[PDB]
RNA sequence: CUCUGGCAUGCUAACUAGUUACGCGGCCGGUCGGCGUAACUUCUUAGAGGGACAAGUGGCGUUCAGCCACGCGAGACUGAGCAAUAACAGGUCUGUGAUGCCCUUAGAUGUCCGGGGCUGCACGCGCGCCACAAUGGGCGGAUCAACGUGUCCUGCGCCGACAGGCGCGGGUAACCCGUUGAACCCCGCCCGUGAUGGGGACCGAUUGAAACUAUUUCCCGAG
């Protein structure tokens, strides 16, 4: 469900700029599947562009670059 | 040692022959263990009241109390035969071992 | 030289044994801060952050719980570690502080020191539960 | 095995039994559905090592179990679709093939009582993993 | 010793409303670490108002049959709900929660007799605003990728300034316009 | 990205590539959740990918095992055509014989005038279900 | 028109067909005037506060 | 009034119930387990006897009957049972060696044989099961009940994937099942603008003498 590079480069710059970084809110702004919006968002956590503040069994919330 | 159990249906007659047994045994200077209070067992039988299919689903709750009391006694059996014949009352069952 | 005070929820009876050590709070051998209901984590740490960290550093209590359910055992633990602690302050220490700990627990939560008389009443025929009637 | 996270302990203990490839690991039982009340096979590839670590964990807590009561530990709620869901035992052969595997590792002993307490070596390896997971946090 | 929830407190963010001060339990007298106490609040008449507002929302969210008798499932919902609104809005979640509940309590409602609408009890407001805000997050996220905890945070940000988009805000103005019709 | 397959035509049936592997092959009749995961567990195929994520080699390797499961260390009690009355050969019908194999056995019951075959011809409950209130 | 606030001073009794309404007299706090009675719905006791949107009518029963 | 339940660290007793004290079992004496008869009973059981009566304060009241709010407190307290003068043409002749009468009474208005009687074009009740995954299904953890029954309940060892099967054992029971490892729930991962991993409709074993009109159970398919 990974869209073209135009959506990927925007995710590398815009979704870290979001205040509430969540696989549910990014799916509404970029049309990403519920899995890839959560799976591909883990790479940004490994790069340090986002911070994982809560990772529950059925709840995942990330914060801005701070 | 002899362990005599007391299984009865009424508690008033159970503790009476139980107290009358230990008093008749302690007077002979015998080592009697305390009366162990076995957990009582109630016999629940939920039977429909009406002998037909007419009613408001009214049930009848029956019960039956079963009390057991353990009494141990380390003494010769010749001194306990007459003691078991003085605390016999209807309603309580005596089991000498 | 020890007091065993029980905490009774619906059916969970938690008896706490009180001894003195250096920062050891465990229940059924397992540590108190690592019980399965991670949601009810502060409920077990409830008599810790309002009673005094320095007043809770030299106390070692090991609880043994049985009966009830998951949440009922949680409230049985905090009922055991709280009452068994006050019983130590009143039997081995003075009452000047035994009433100090008593007042801070009551002003926050009464059920932290008084068990609830609420139990599951008997079911009646004609309905699914006690009062409902299908 | 206590004093640490019981979920992270079995996650670490399963990796210990994976490195030491000395378990039984049957040919067909390792690719079938685990329990009757289950819907599909375990999604984890090394599921047999996770339950193995969980089996020694319960024997460390409760002894004299045997394969008859082990399936009760891993029991769950069976989905009957239209009938009310009930409880059922997990599996007898999975518990049997996982118990005999640990006896090969000299971790569990046999007894007429059934599945007696862990061997001194079985208890030994459990605390060692319990110390590693504590140091990791 | 401020008796926080572990993450948030209620200092310098006190209630700006001067009507519901008694039936909004925020201060240290009712503050708690976790909104879960089971202290027999539904026994007397007004003893339910003594319950903190965070715990009442937890008891009000567990509804719709399936999630009834599941409080641990609901505590984590409102727990994450306060963290998400604290991220969407830099303000404290308890400050906006008070702002979300004061802007959702029906001021006037029609009492069908026989029709008449005069006023609403202050406890009836908090009893309903909590029910409005809880049902505001239930129906708004049913067939949605947004979880219930995320949907609860949206109920607070829109109710702070009165964005009229929350399901609770769309019911307060409805109860006020119908109340004016029968008056 | 590249190498991604939108549709995977397997057994002359369109299989979506947007979803995962072990649940997109389930669109084929005859293979469900249990059989799809086993044939992907025997073969060295990672299940944590999308259907279009695979290549032309893995897709061909799947159908080789599904057509002959017993030849890949798969037991007999796992198939949907165990101990056929006609030939007695265990096989796995996949959306092409399942429409016919599960059709000729019903006709087998009608040709012998069996009660189980008559109710299918009439269109009623055959397994003792009380059609007095259901089957409407 | 400016909004006025008032504190519940005394509960009179239950009104309405189903008895859900509670006739309660109120009194303004800022300006001492218009100690008029109003009709309230729900649990009402002595000491409550009613944000009266108007100050014109009594609306008895 | 009676049996229940809420407390009584006060009493009477417990190897058919247990904890608690230090010693042989591993780890880092601490920290956790298993195995043996020393003290007594918090925890368990059941006996006796207490405790709670609108008793205390405030308010409202023929300042009576009481009622309301506060304290103190295990509760300001609840759930059963037995239940009147009677009535109904409301059910029971198919609950009886309860019964009157009548019909049927040896080609029988007692049985019984494999059994037939588990039956549908739509309307009706009550009830289980999710839907309208998103608070759910899944998978793997992890972790807590209670009444009641047991000559049948079931414990261990071989072996099926599941359902089963075989030998060896305990228990007529606070003794064995049994510390009744119950589910929901808790935690990790997977799924995701979708009739989807939602929904589970409809299409080999066991019980017995015997399951066809699937008794149930399981497997795969089935949607």
């Amino acid at each position: 469900v990974l869209f073209d590079k135009a959506t990927y480069d925007k995710l590398y710059k815009e979704v870290p700029n979001y205040k509430l970084i969540t696989p549910a809110v990014v799916s509404e702004r970029l049309k990403i599947r519920g899995s890839l919006a959560r799976a591909a968002l883990q790479e940004l956590l490994g790069k340090g562009l986002i911070k994982l503040v809560s990772k529950h069994r059925a709840q995942v919330i990330y914060t801005r670059n701070t | 040692r002899i362990r005599i159990t007391l299984t009865s249906r009424n508690v008033k007659s159970l503790e009476k022959v139980c107290a009358d047994l230990i008093r008749g045994a302690k007077e002979k200077s015998l080592k009697v263990k305390g009366p162990v209070r076995m957990p009582t067992k109630t016999l629940r039988i939920t039977t429909r009241k009406t002998p037909c299919g007419e009613g408001s689903k009214t049930w009848d709750r029956f019960q039956m109390r079963i009390h057991k009391r353990l009494i141990d006694l380390h003494s010769p059996s010749e001194i306990v035969k007459q003691i078991t014949s003085i605390s016999i009352e209807p309603g309580v069952e005596v089991e000498v071992t | 030289q020890s007091v065993q005070v029980f905490g009774r929820k619906k059916t969970a009876t938690a008896v706490a044994h009180c001894k003195r050590g250096n920062g050891l709070i465990k229940v059924n051998g397992r540590p108190l801060e690592m019980i399965e209901p991670v949601t009810l984590q502060y409920k077990l740490l409830e008599p810790l952050l309002l009673l005094g960290k320095e007043r809770f550093a030299g106390v070692d209590i090991r609880v043994r719980v049985k009966g009830g359910g998951h949440v009922a055992q949680v409230y049985a633990i905090r009922q055991a570690i709280s009452k068994a602690l006050v019983a130590y302050y009143q039997k081995y220490v003075d009452e000047a502080s035994k009433k100090e700990i008593k007042d801070i627990l009551i002003q926050y939560d009464r059920t932290l020191l008084v068990a609830d008389p609420r139990r599951c009443e008997s079911k009646k025929f004609g309905g699914p539960g006690a009062r409902a009637r299908y | 095995v206590k004093d640490v996270n019981q979920q992270e302990f079995v996650r670490a203990l399963a990796a210990f039994l994976k490195k030491s490839g000395k378990l039984k690991v049957p040919d067909w039982v390792d690719i079938v559905k685990l329990a009757k009340h289950k819907e599909l096979a375990p999604c984890d590839e090394n599921w047999f090592y996770i339950r193995a670590a969980s089996t020694v964990r319960h024997l460390y807590l409760r002894g004299g179990v045997g394969v008859g009561s082990m399936t009760k530990i891993y029991g769950g709620r069976k989905r009957n679709g239209v009938c009310p869901s009930h409880f059922s035992v997990g599996s007898k052969n999975v518990a049997r093939k996982v118990l005999q595997a640990l006896e090969g590792l000299k971790m569990v002993e046999k007894d007429p009582n059934g599945g007696r307490r862990l061997t001194p070596q079985g208890t030994r390896d459990l605390d060692r993993i319990a110390g590693q997971v504590a140091a990791a946090s | 010793e401020i008796k926080l929830f572990g993450k948030w407190s209620t200092d310098d963010v006190q209630i700006n409303d001067i009507s519901l001060q008694d039936y909004i339990a925020v201060k240290e007298k009712y503050a708690k670490y976790l909104p879960h106490s089971s202290g027999r609040y539904a026994a007397k008449r007004f003893r339910k108002a003594q319950c903190p507002i965070v715990e009442r929302v937890t008891n009000s969210m567990m509804m719709h049959g399936r999630n009834n008798g599941k409080k641990l499932l609901t505590v984590r919902i409102v727990k994450h709900a306060f963290e998400i609104i604290h991220l969407l809005t830099g303000e404290n979640p308890l400050q906006i929660l008070v702002n979300a509940i004061i802007n959702s309590g029906p001021r006037e409602d029609s009492t069908r007799i026989g029709r008449q609408a005069v006023d609403v009890s202050p406890l009836r407001r908090v009893n309903q605003a909590i029910w409005l805000l809880c049902t505001g997050a239930r129906e708004a996220a049913f067939r949605n990728i947004k979880t219930i905890a995320e949907c609860l945070a949206d109920e607070l940000i829109n109710a702070a300034k009165g964005s009229s988009n929350s399901y609770a805000i769309k019911k307060k103005d409805e109860l006020e316009r119908v109340a004016k019709s029968n008056r | 990205p590249e190498k991604f397959q939108h549709i995977l035509r397997v057994l002359n049936t369109n299989i979506d590539g947007r979803r995962k592997i072990a649940f997109a092959i389930t669109a084929i009749k005859g293979v469900g959740r249990r059989y799809a995961h086993v044939v992907l567990r025997k073969a060295d195929i990672d299940l944590n990918k999308r259907a279009g994520e695979l290549t032309e080699d893995e897709v061909e390797r799947v159908v080789t095992i599904m057509q002959n499961p017993r030849q890949y260390k798969i037991p007999d009690w796992f198939l949907n055509r165990q101990k056929d009355i006609k030939d007695g050969k265990y096989s796995q019908v996949l959306a092409n014989g399942l429409d016919n194999k599960l059709r000729e056995d019903l006709e087998r019951l009608k040709k012998i005038r069996a009660h189980r075959g008559l109710r299918h011809f009439w269109g009623l409950r055959v397994r003792g279900q009380h059609t007095k209130t259901t089957g409407r | 028109q400016p909004i006025k606030l008032a504190r519940v001073t005394k509960v009179l009794g239950r009104t309405g067909s189903q008895g859900q309404c509670t006739q309660v007299r109120v009194e303004f706090m800022d300006d001492s005037n218009r100690s008029i009675i109003r009709n309230v719905k729900g649990p009402v006791r002595e000491g409550d506060v009613l944000t009266l949107l108007e100050s014109e009518r009594e609306a008895r029963r």
